């Protein structure tokens, strides 16, 4: 790999479907923060258990903000402007849920550290 | 333009249909989808059948012709009898002609198998309608046409196979009993001629595709034909020699010989016994010489998955296990058949090593049958010693974890039987497998785990003395293995396997107090290891050991100052300090199991007091602060502490049941005050924030407190011994705390667990609280019905708990329904019928049981005005609602209970056990019996619901039904006959006279 | 890239569409919307032998929505037969689905799948499931909801169709994702869409994830 793993955590990812006004699960597996050894840019790369299919692939943009979901104390929702998991870069409203509040808070800490690395 | 074919006013353009069909089968995305919809509407047009002979003649697309035959099949199976005789003979002759024509063209026969097979099935649908009564010559003409061509002969074998399947294999659900019997007797009467042809083809041989089609039809025949066609002809010899040698015929021949092994055969005939031996000997000889020797590595062959190897090896396992399970006694007492017997078993040993779970299970079912036999049958085990030795290694190397329930059970049972048959061989294999873990040659997590599960599985099979030496040897070896291993991953794996093994040997632990004590203290040390899996395994091992050895924790052991339970309780804070909440609850549950062994009341109550010390002190300080200032609950962290206190009480109440009462009594009053305070907080959070509040972590936390309180009370009441205290102390405060709160919350804030708690209360003490049951119904009945009577989907837990509560009230306190005002009683009848329409099998089954029980409850009242008014108002509602769910094809899972309910309703009238006329006066002569009026009402109801039935069909059906209303199996037969006849036109009314 | 027609058959409500959708998008559809005739979707897996494409014909199990019925099976190269381990009738009907399927598709690899093994009250016990043995079907316990063995039917069919018993699903390398600039004109657009999404609860808040 041309990338260093900064953080790895088990997570479930959702995307908001505005039409059906509901959260639709996109995958479950290891969410990884990967630092490109050439550009030093940190991305989220998430693969599904067993199929290993990509369900998240985007830069941790400095302009993104993690917000609580009304339902959860172990989730974050954020707008992503360019995710290439399904191919052509698309904008999503994402929600990512972890096994515990501690995992979610640790994720937030790591996501901010990555935002600062990406500011350089 | 594709939609052109849906316009029936204009003649059909075959080239357009061919394009739509091509677009559907070969097109993509939106175009495929649109072609799909158009083709469905085309096929479903009730006049589309008139287009079939046009499409069959003038279409170039074989997919169009396939879809044309589907349309024809709907006409033949549903509406055939509406056609004039001339038209039916016309279709019949066209279909036969189209089949013969396709078969006589070598190019079409080779490449259009789909369309020919579909044509053959269409012909078989015609035979089901026409044959033999309106087509006596069909079989003679098929036999005749078979010598004219090898293609026609082969295709005639496909027709006869499909006919045999339709008549003998799939008739049960698809035909009336009378029509199934008719076609079975018809095929039976003409089979002599069919068999003669099949035998000639198999003898005369030559074309492999023809031979394979003939053996495919034979496989179907073997489900029903008499043994003499197999044993009194050359056919057994051909199957077990010639057809085993060529690989084209081998797979089908093996499946035939498996069904031959299942024929009904005379038991007292030496010639037949010798023929049964011979075909087996011949089959195994052809395998050994033409396929693979007994030594072959079938694991390797199967894995390589060349050609049809996997299917062949599956079929061989099915043949060997089927034949040997029936016939191995034939091979056991004759010295000249010993080699055949052991070679057959050696093939099974090789098949058992294949890495394929479902194949392994098939061979394991056989091994279970064999070793069970050797355990009980005199003078047999010695025959199989070398087979059994190899099988011990196969089972030990394939042992799965006990979480795989059925497979672990099957494996354990086989290994236990094998251990009894030779304990020394079992021990040596297990110790030598352990040695190969210790020397690293076979070391892996999977391998030490599988071995530990195997060693665990045979606990209780050795003598106590042999077990003692074996267990010490195994623990010493696993301890050495642990020391020897490096890094916490490896050590954790071996530590979990030591805990596993020790937990499976309670007899050993019970005999060796010093060992047991050390194990527990070691488990307590492991409860501080954060290394994943270790705390969970320590807690699981602790409760498993306690369940089996509890008596040893409650007595004073020699050279101890106190019962060990006192030592566990004294140090409980320290022991459990690093556990997650669910692990603490297991730990407290285990302590509850021990304490319940103490049968001295004073000493039990004191141990229970000491165990509950930490949660009771956390509780007391919260109740002081919580009541002193209510706003302290809103705090997320206190809600988590309160829920965990209640859950600890649930855990200890689960293991102590009746003995838990003094602890419940200590918290009961303040627990129900806390229920009220948390209810207020939920209510006012929903008011302030909206229905979304119920999704918030805070409100879910509060609701968790309410659900654990209801769980604690239902857990105690379900095991309570003193029901007087339940009624006098518990019930009144419970109803006051929960019923109005449930009623006066918005649907989305109502806990389905309230219904579950009330079900247990009515179940256990319903007879003793008639006024409490009335209050339960008044609080939950109408508001819960209104949540679930708009659709079948909303509030699924309320739905299930609602009908469980009505069921128990209707069983235990039916007087509560007598107290309902007429309008509420009408809603109860509506609720029952509503349950009948459900597809969810929980609700439907409770629905039908309530209806049964309610009818029984009304019958019990005898000849009084409430019973009479019930029948006048509801008898016909239950009869028509039950018939609705019987006949609409959407409620097949409820068939048995629908039938039982309908039988009860019809038998009430047939016995004259309803005092008043069911008809309102001047609707019939005033003398008229309820039997005559029920006849009339059902005839009218069925005629309007099924207008295509004749008056004769309905009258015969109802005549059969009323005569059979004391015989459930025959009654159900008549109901299933009716469900077949309503799917077609011109069902024979004489079918309802069927008798076996 | 090699594409194979896969036909999915079994009683209504057994989980055919749910199982496929989970494989296409990753989502779990809780609602029962009965299939009308057939839904066709391409489904691609990446293997150590390159990509394999299944053209998935997800057929209707309900008789009244059956459409072309066995017409859908024409030129299938593989099949899944689905039942629900919580509904005995759905297993009783497995021989009827198998009959209708193999009359059209005589020599294809077929997986039998008992779905919904996540539900505690199982009605079709392991001991009862033997139909696959004489018919040479592969069998898996699955759950579309928990993802228990969710990949196994496709992995087994891929091994059979490619003729490689050691075929594995692999991870495809993930392209470096674009760095983009948030459009100042749609910044108001996004705060709205995020408001709606923060105030709609995530489903299944009691699950391990
Ligand atoms: O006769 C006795 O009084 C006696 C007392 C304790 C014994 N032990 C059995 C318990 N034990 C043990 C060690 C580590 C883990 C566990 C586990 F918790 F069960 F996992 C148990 C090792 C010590 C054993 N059994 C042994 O095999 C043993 C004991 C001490 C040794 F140094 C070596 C062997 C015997
Ligand atoms: N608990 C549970 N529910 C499931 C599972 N798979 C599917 N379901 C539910 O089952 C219901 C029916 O699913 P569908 O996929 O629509 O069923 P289907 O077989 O396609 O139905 P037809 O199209 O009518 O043949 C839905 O409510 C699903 O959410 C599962 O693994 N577990
Ligand atoms: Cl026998
Ligand atoms: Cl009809
Ligand atoms: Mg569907």
């Amino acid at each position: 790999e041309d990338e260093e793993v900064l953080y790895k955590v088990r997570a479930k990812l959702f995307r908001f479907d505005a039409d059906a006004k509901e959260w639709k699960e996109r995958g479950t597996g290891d969410c990884k923060f990967l630092k490109n050894k050439k550009t030093n840019k940190v991305r989220i790369l998430m693969r599904r258990d067993k199929t290993l299919k990509i369900c998240a692939n985007h830069i941790i943009a400095p302009e993104y903000t993690l917000k609580p979901n009304v339902g959860s104390d172990r989730s974050w929702v954020y707008a992503c402007t360019a995710d290439i998991a399904e191919g052509e870069a698309e904008a999503f409203t994402f929600a990512i849920r972890f096994g515990s509040k501690e995992n979610a808070d640790k994720f937030k800490e790591e996501f901010e550290k990555a935002q600062e690395i990406n500011k350089k | 333009s594709m939609e052109g074919i849906l316009d029936f006013s204009n003649d059909l353009d075959i080239a357009l249909l061919d394009q739509v069909v091509s677009t559907f089968y070969q097109g993509e995305g939106v175009q495929q989808k649109q072609a799909q919809e158009i083709l469905t509407k085309f096929q479903d047009n009730p006049d589309a059948w008139e287009k079939v002979d046009q499409i069959l003649q003038f279409s170039t697309n074989p997919q169009s012709k396939f879809i044309a035959l589907s349309i024809l099949d709907k006409l033949i199976t549903r509406k055939w009898k509406l056609l004039p005789n001339d038209h039916r003979i016309g279709i019949r002759n066209f279909v036969v002609g189209m089949i013969i024509s396709m078969c006589q063209d070598d190019e079409v026969f080779k490449t259009q198998k789909n369309l020919i097979n579909k044509s053959d099935l269409t012909l078989v649908q015609i035979l089901k309608q026409e044959w033999p009564q309106n087509w006596p010559e069909f079989i003679p003409e098929l036999i005749g046409s078979s010598s004219s061509s090898v293609n026609v002969c082969e295709n005639n074998m496909i027709v006869l196979k499909l006919l045999s399947e339709e008549v003998f294999d799939f008739s049960a659900e698809q035909m009336t009993q009378a029509k199934a019997l008719h076609l079975k007797n018809s095929m039976s009467k003409e089979f002599e001629q069919i068999f003669k042809l099949c035998f000639q083809v198999l003898e005369q041989g030559s074309s492999s595709s023809l031979i394979v089609a003939t053996l495919e039809s034979l496989l179907r025949y073997l489900h029903w034909i008499p043994y003499r066609y197999i044993y009194e002809t050359n056919i057994l010899e051909l199957l077990s020699t010639k057809f085993m040698t060529s690989p084209d015929t081998r797979a089908i021949t093996l499946k035939c010989l498996t069904e031959v092994s299942n024929l009904k055969i005379p038991q007292d005939n030496d010639l037949i016994k010798r023929q049964t031996v011979l075909f087996f000997q011949n089959t195994l000889q052809q395998i050994a010489t033409s396929v693979m020797p007994v030594t072959a590595d079938l694991k390797a062959t199967y894995a390589n998955a060349n050609g049809n190897d996997q299917s062949f090896l599956q079929d061989l396992a099915m043949f060997l296990t089927t034949y040997l399970a029936r016939n191995r006694a034939l091979l056991e007492s004759d010295e000249s058949l010993r080699e055949l017997l052991l070679n057959a078993h050696q093939y099974l040993i090789q098949l058992s090593k294949i890495e394929e779970r479902e194949l392994f299970k098939t061979t394991l079912d056989y091994w279970h049958n064999l070793v069970a036999d050797l355990f009980y049958e005199p003078l047999k085990k010695h025959i199989y010693e070398e087979i059994c030795s190899q099988l011990r290694l196969v089972i030990i190397e394939n042992m799965v974890r006990p979480e795989e329930i059925q497979l672990y059970k099957s494996e354990r049972e086989v290994l236990v039987y094998l251990t009894h048959l030779n304990v020394i061989d079992t021990e040596e294999i297990m110790i030598s497998k352990l040695a190969r873990q210790i020397d690293g040659s076979e070391w892996s997590w999977h391998n030490i785990n599988t071995l530990s599960w195997a060693i665990g599985s045979i606990s209780g099979t050795m003598s106590e003395d042999t077990e003692k030496r074996f267990v010490v040897t195994v623990i010493k070896d696993l301890l050495g293995l642990c020391e020897q291993k490096r890094g916490k991953d490896n050590k954790a794996v071996v530590a979990r396997d030591i805990m596993y093994v020790v937990g499976e040997y309670p007899r050993f632990l019970k005999a060796h107090w010093n060992f047991l004590r050390t194990v527990i203290l070691k488990l307590f040390e492991f409860m501080h290891e954060t290394h994943e899996g270790v705390q969970d395994m320590a807690c699981d091992t602790f409760i498993k050991i306690v369940q089996k050895c509890k008596y040893h924790f409650v007595i004073q052991q020699p050279r101890e100052s106190e019962p060990f339970i006192q030592t566990i309780i004294r140090d409980i804070q320290k022991t459990t300090a690093d556990l997650q909440p669910q692990q603490v609850h297991t730990f407290y549950k285990a302590c509850g199991i021990i304490i319940s062994e103490e049968r001295s009341v004073a000493e039990r109550n004191r141990l229970l007091s000491d165990l509950m010390q930490l949660p009771n002190m956390a509780w007391d300080t919260i109740v002081e602060q919580s009541t002193a200032n209510p706003t302290l609950l809103l705090d997320s962290e206190t809600v988590k502490i309160i829920a965990n206190i209640i859950k600890t009480n649930v855990a200890v109440c689960t293991s102590m049941g009746a003995d838990f009462y003094p602890q419940l009594g200590h918290i009961y009053y303040n627990m129900l005050q806390l229920y009220r305070a948390v209810s207020s907080m939920i209510s006012t959070q929903v008011a302030a924030e909206g229905l979304i509040a119920t999704k918030t972590p805070k409100v879910r936390g509060l609701r968790t407190i309410k659900k654990e309180i209801l769980k604690l009370v239902e857990t105690y009441i379900s095991k309570a011994r003193n029901l007087d205290d339940v009624v006098k102390v518990l019930v009144e405060p419970l109803l006051n705390a929960v019923l109005e709160d449930y009623m006066n919350n918005v649907p989305d804030a109502r806990d389905a667990e309230v219904l579950n708690c009330m079900t247990t209360v009515v179940e256990k003490v319903g007879h003793m609280i008639p006024q409490g049951v009335i209050l339960i119904l008044q609080s939950v009945f109408e508001c819960t019905l209104d949540m679930i009577n708009k659709d079948f989907t909303e509030y699924p837990e309320h739905r299930v708990e609602f009908y469980k509560l009505l069921k128990v009230i209707n069983e235990k306190s039916f007087a509560a329904f007598l107290e309902l005002p007429p309008a509420a009683f009408k809603l109860f009848v509506d609720a029952i019928c509503w349950a009948f329409k459900h597809n969810n099998r929980d609700v439907e089954v409770n629905g039908l049981q309530i209806a049964l029980d309610l009818v029984k409850n009304i019958e019990r009242m005898g000849n009084v005005p409430f019973a009479n008014e019930f029948h006048k108002n509801y008898f016909f509602i239950f009869v028509s609602e039950t018939f609705f769910v019987l006949t609409d094809s959407d409620h097949k899972s409820g068939f048995s209970k629908q039938a039982l309910l309908l039988m009860k309703l019809i038998s009430l009238v047939y016995d004259n056990k309803i005092s008043v006329p069911l008809y309102q006066e001047a609707e019939v002569p005033q003398g008229t019996s309820n039997q005559v009026y029920l006849s009339q009402y059902l005839a009218n109801m069925l005629s309007n619901a099924f207008p295509h039935l004749t008056s004769e069909q309905i009258a015969s059906f109802l005549s059969a039904l009323t005569k059979q209303c004391k015989d459930l199996v025959v009654f159900k037969g008549t109901l299933r006959d009716f469900l077949v006849q309503i799917k077609e036109v011109g069902g024979d009314p004489t079918d309802y006279l069927f008798a076996e | 890239q090699v594409q194979f027609k896969l036909v999915l058959v079994g009683d209504g409500g057994t989980g055919k569409t749910t199982f496929v959708k989970r494989h296409l998008t990753g989502e779990f559809e809780k609602k029962y919307v009965a299939t009308l005739g057939v839904e066709v979707h391409p489904l691609v897996f990446h293997t150590n032998r390159g990509p394999i494409k299944f053209n998935v014909w997800d057929t209707a199990g309900l008789e009244k929505f059956g459409g072309l019925r066995d017409g859908y099976y024409i030129q299938a190269q593989c099949a899944i037969i689905m039942f629900d381990v919580t509904s005995r009738v759905t297993y009783k009907n497995v021989p009827n689905w198998h009959r209708d399927l193999v009359r059209v598709c005589e020599n294809i690899p077929i997986v039998l799948c008992g779905n919904k093994v996540d539900i505690k009250d199982r009605k079709v016990k392991a001991k009862s499931i033997v139909f696959h043995r004489k018919k040479n079907l592969q069998y898996y316990d699955i759950s579309a909801k928990s993802n228990y063995n969710f990949e196994k039917p496709f992995l087994w069919l891929a091994r059979k169709l490619i003729g490689d018993p050691n075929l594995e699903f692999v991870a495809m390398p993930a392209a470096a994702p674009p760095e983009v600039v948030m459009d100042p004109a749609l910044a108001a657009q996004y705060e709205h869409d995020l408001e709606v999404a923060q105030t709609t609860a995530l489903p299944d808040e009691d699950d391990d994830l």
